[PDB]
RNA sequence: CCCCACUAUGCUUAGCCCUAAACCUCAACAGUUAAUCAACAAAACUGCUCGCCAGAACACUACGAGCCACAGCUUAAAACUCAAAGGACCUGGCGGUGCUUCAUAUCCCUCUAGAGGAGCCUGUUCUGUAAUCGAUAAACCCCGAUCAACCUCACCACCUCUUGCUCAGCCUAUAUACCGCCAUCUUCAGCAAACCCUGAUGAAGGCUACAAAGUAAGCGCAAGUACCCACGUAAAGACGUUAGGUCAAGGUGUAGCCCAUGAGGUGGCAAGAAAUGGGCUACAUUUUCUACCCCAGAAAAACGAUAGCCCUUAUGAAACUUAAGGGUCGAAGGUGGAUUUAGC
């Protein structure tokens, strides 16, 4: 939602684009444009900051297995 | 893209080292200033805007070969303010969490720094950010980081020189108008002034020249302390005083003391007029009276 | 103008470079401390440093100046200025010391009088011709305009200017003459008018 | 408005060299004369005849070599030498650019009575400075 | 224009009695504002109500606040009490005209002391 | 929405109450 | 309309009349909220029934019929005529229409010097001539012309020439065919292609900075440059506006003349009844004359023509018409109405 309450005009945006989505929707949002909605708080600030470290490791974990993978088949 | 950029780099190297051997200079020492002057030699050009005279010298693309853009704030579009931005706010929270003749730069020097377009409110908005980050009590680590976006915002004096007779004199001069004059003024003396080997009440009948000529002895209160001898050329009667006043004041500064000096700045004493003829135009009758516009 | 905004008028006056540090207040002090980084225009030709320097003549000799002619506007000044002293001087050697006493002598003291005298309080303004107050800087310039359109009257014929700036001079130091009467006859009017001052 | 000298912008599609895209105004400050010759300085006579011999030139250029000039032409007098040079295209053969130099430096010469030397600098196209 | 003259006087009337009250709001009564006259637009757009103004600057704003404020309030009053059917918008202007005369006493106190021109055409007419 | 119709229908009631006035 | 008086009438009783924007302008009943809906209005529908509608206008009409109704109500046509009538929106503007801010030589007042009074100079209009043209409120009027005695000259009169200085010519018509060069708002800052989004992908719309769909190349402003700075003055000043000016700078479209609307020679206008614009000189004593180039002496009813007349000189082949000088004359004029110009 923007500031507004409104939602983001991004997911639109992405949605015309082709663009595949992760979303953290609140009560009040609208998670049909979204492609991966987590239903969630997204006030609280612990919640905001679960959510970061969360994706976070995830990139992070993603990045390294696929340089640990590119680098075992450099080896075979 | 940057091979362009590496081929043209290339290139001027090596336009560089034949521009050396062309002038006969040594090719390790060649420099920029050396390439500047060797230019404007042998490409003489008078075009007054200098940017089009011929030059030999020396913005980028933000992503790779794979797309993947080298800044995290790319998408922003502003991807540079942005991240001074949030530079700024995190020495803010930094800051927060622990506990002239400057002034800001203008927009469009902010744009060159940023090598970005910004509107008015992105620059108001970073300027009062830098602004709370000045009245929080900011460390050095801080202040140098406002010194980056600071800008900064006294009359010389000759000094005394010695003649055959023996006296301690200095010499200035200055102009009003189309009147240029030189001064002399003597250490020690009795007031005497000589324009032009003329004495001055004889060479000034008016008695405005006169008074203008004893403005400035006067206002150092230093009448008869000194001797002056004055040249002057062009212009009429109140132009020859006013630029021998300023010639006298300027050579009379290597006398009095420095708050003398200051206290003449601030009267006038030292500043040029800047005030000259306005050029006629055609279309109208004077520099500014236009014809009888008729009905 | 060939001055920028930047640069602020001068200030001559020895006094203000003589006061004591001391004195200063913190206001003072800063403006002392501004005025070091600020451009200063160049002195005018006009005003000096001068004690003899008046500024009320000084304006008063650049009003009667004609098409530049400074210096025979000053002479005009000075000539009436030492009429009006010789005229003086006539009188108080003819009087007696208990009119001596009172007979003034100073020109520069009679001018400034006689300007006083001749400043019109309050003057008239279209809205109906409605009353209305003036500026201090208003009333001073119609008192020297009102003295020089007289003076430069040809009901007198003949005469120089001097003598007749002089004589205008001396009646308006003793509240008489035409320009007292021309005020006179303005401030009857404004209280004529006062029913249509209400607009 | 002022007409002179100008090229006015209506789509931003149509090309300008240097020369066209710079007003009047800029002739001391951008775009420096086509033609150098001493006649217009101080003291110096002749003005009269330059100016007729240089629109000559560029009358019979622009004609002798017809649609091949792709910029207006330079002209500099050195003494009694007269040198044209000419930024031309390249759709023209060789040979008949060799010819039309021979015949125009011959007939030049013999018609103005100097030794006039011409200088073709061929470009693949109208460098285009800007759209208008 | 007669009707326009009744008119003006006839909504005068109106808004004098009007601001005699604490009808329109509290505020305003306290204010006890007073008019010089009321004016009437040639094509009856609006009506202008002449107020006069305090010395005070700070009240004399206040007041103004106040009255442009209350202003469709007192239209919507005036339409209600039936005094005129179509009543055009109130526009409340200062009147500082009595501030002028009042300064004038304070220095008064001190101050010393058509056929025919046709006629031509014809003539010249009966002569050509 | 505009009264012309309800103005046509004015207009001939009143030529007709005054048609039937006349005779 | 306003003020006063007053009646039918508003009231009661007993009958009639049966009309309303009698409107929640959305018929009664039952049901649904599931995938919305031309627009606007009161969110969209389904089932069922009754009443009603079938272009506008003729027509809340005529006729017929009914009614306690008698200038009435209800029902309700046709002929002639039309290509529309109509519903809801979109973009719209101009309004001698106020209020609040404003304008910085600017709208008024205030400041200075002027114009509007006189002469003269000059342009224009009119008069006149056989005797140019163009300019015509701002944006014409010492304008094309940084210039007309002959030439210039394109005008007029008279005479002369015919493949003509020109692989002719035309200053013949059209600036309402144009190029070219400009006026004007402009003492303006907007013009904008190319995209993107919204309205269901309708005519359209795209504003929020504690930001909510806009981005914008380019043009102009700006910037830079010239002159003495960084200031100022120039220069610059887009797209549009006045079918704005110039076919007489030149070129050119169209149309016309070709023993002449072309070419050449000689001679000639151009004045004043008059009005008008602009400029110069003044109406003086802050002046006039002289010396001087600013410490003087005289003049002061004289001040005031560059006009008129005469003469000389300069230029030229030609001066009556040009200019300069001299002599002579000493006039109008006595600081000028409404109005109006310019200057920071
Ligand atoms: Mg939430
Ligand atoms: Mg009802
Ligand atoms: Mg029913
Ligand atoms: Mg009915
Ligand atoms: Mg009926
Ligand atoms: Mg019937
Ligand atoms: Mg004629």
């Amino acid at each position: 939602l923007n500031n507004i309450f409104e939602p983001h005009v991004a997911v639109r945006d992405a949605a015309k684009m082709n663009i595949p989505t992760v979303g953290i929707v609140d009560t009040n949002c609208n998670p049909c444009l979204i492609t991966y909605p987590v239903p969630g708080n997204d006030d609280s600030p612990l919640a905001v900051h679960l959510y970061c470290r969360l994706f976070q490791t995830a990139i992070t974990r993603a990045k390294e297995k696929r340089q640990q993978v590119e680098a075992l088949y450099r080896l075979q | 893209t940057e091979d362009f950029i590496k081929k043209q780099i290339e290139e001027f190297n090596i336009g560089k080292r034949h521009l050396a051997n062309m002038m006969g200079e040594d090719p390790e020492t060649f420099t920029q200033e050396d390439i500047d002057r060797a230019i404007a030699y042998l490409f003489p050009s008078g075009l007054f805007e200098k940017r089009a005279r011929p030059v030999m010298k020396h913005r980028a693309i933000q992503w790779g070969e794979d797309g993947r853009p080298f800044h995290y704030l790319f998408y922003t579009g502003k991807q540079s303010y942005y991240s001074l931005m949030h530079d700024v706010y995190g020495m803010l929270l930094n800051l927060e969490k622990h506990q002239i003749g400057s002034r800001w730069l203008i927009k469009e020097e902010l744009e060159e720094m940023l090598v970005e377009k910004l509107s008015d409110l992105d620059y108001m908005q970073f300027i009062r950010l830098l602004e709370k980050l000045l009245t929080s009590q900011c460390g050095a680590a801080e202040e140098e980081f406002v010194q980056r976006f600071r800008r900064s915002v006294k009359q010389l004096i000759e000094p005394v020189q010695y003649d055959e007779q023996g006296m301690a004199f200095s010499k200035s001069e200055g102009k009003r108008k189309t009147a240029k004059a030189e001064a002399i003024v003597y250490k020690h003396g009795s007031g005497r002034i000589k324009v032009n080997g003329i004495d001055y009440q004889l060479y000034f009948p008016i008695t405005q020249d006169r008074e203008q000529l004893m403005f400035p002895f006067h206002f150092v209160d230093r009448l008869g302390k000194h001797d002056v001898t004055c040249t002057v050329s062009g212009g009429g009667r109140s132009a020859q005083a006013g630029a021998i006043r300023l010639a006298m004041a300027k050579a009379l500064c290597s006398f009095v003391t420095e708050d003398e000096v200051e206290w003449m700045r601030q009267a006038g004493l030292l500043t040029t007029d800047p005030r000259v003829r306005e050029r006629k135009k055609p279309g109208q009758e004077g520099a500014r009276r236009k014809f009888t516009w008729k009905k | 103008s060939r001055y920028s905004p930047e640069f602020k008028d001068p200030l001559i006056d020895k006094e203000y470079y003589r006061k004591p540090v001391e004195e200063l207040t913190e206001e003072e002090k800063y403006v002392r401390e501004l005025k070091k980084t600020q451009l200063i225009k160049a002195a005018p030709a006009g005003k000096t440093s001068s004690v003899f320097e008046d500024p009320v003549i000084s304006k008063f000799t650049n009003m009667m100046m004609i098409g530049g002619n400074k210096v025979l506007a000053r002479s005009l000044m000075i000539q009436t200025l030492e009429a009006v002293k010789r005229k003086q001087f006539e009188k108080y050697h003819a009087a007696s010391a208990e009119e001596q006493a009172t007979i003034e002598r100073n020109p520069y003291t009679i001018f400034h009088q006689a300007l006083k005298n001749c400043e019109p309080m309050i003057g008239l303004v279209p809205i109906y011709q409605v009353p209305v107050p003036l500026p201090d800087r208003r009333r001073r310039f119609l008192a020297m305009k009102w003295m020089i359109t007289e003076c430069r009257d040809k009901k007198h014929q003949r005469t120089l200017m001097p003598e007749k700036l002089s004589h205008k001079l001396l009646e308006a130091f003793h509240n008489q003459g035409p320009v007292i009467k021309r005020k006179h006859d303005l401030h009857k009017m404004a209280e004529a008018n006062r029913a249509l001052a209400h607009y | 408005k002022n007409r002179a000298a100008r090229v006015r912008v209506s789509k931003g599609d149509k090309p300008v060299t240097y020369e066209e895209a710079h007003a009047p105004h800029y002739i001391a400050h951008r775009k420096g004369w086509l033609s150098l010759h001493t006649g217009n300085l101080d003291g110096e006579d002749h003005a009269a005849e330059r100016t007729v011999e240089d629109v000559f030139l560029r009358k019979f250029m622009w004609g002798t070599f017809p649609g091949c000039l792709a910029d207006q032409l330079v002209l500099k007098r050195r003494g009694n030498q007269l040198e044209i040079c000419a930024v031309v295209l390249r759709q023209l053969s060789p040979h008949k650019y060799y010819f039309l130099v021979g015949y125009s430096e011959t007939l030049l010469s013999y018609f103005y009575k100097c030794p006039v030397r011409l200088h073709l600098q061929t470009v693949p196209s109208k460098v285009v400075y800007k759209y208008l | 224009h007669a009707r326009l003259r009744a008119l003006n006087g006839l909504l005068y009337k109106a808004l004098t009695d009007l601001l005699c009250t604490p009808e329109v709001s509290q505020e305003l009564y306290d204010l006890n504002v007073e008019l010089s006259k009321v004016s009437l637009t040639p094509d009856f757009s609006a009506c202008r109500a002449y107020w006069k103004t305090t010395l005070s600057a700070e009240q004399n704003a206040h007041m103004e606040a106040v009255l442009q404020r209350s202003a469709a309030h007192m239209r919507h009053l005036l339409m209600s009490q039936q005094t005129l059917r179509n009543v055009p918008p109130i526009v409340f202007v200062q009147d500082k005209g009595n501030a002028a005369l009042a300064e004038l006493d304070q220095l008064l106190a001190v101050a010393d002391f058509d056929h025919e021109a046709l006629n031509k055409q014809i003539m010249e007419y009966k002569r050509r | 929405k505009n009264v012309l119709k309800i103005r046509r229908r004015k207009m001939n009631h009143h030529k007709y109450r005054k048609l039937v006035k006349k005779t």
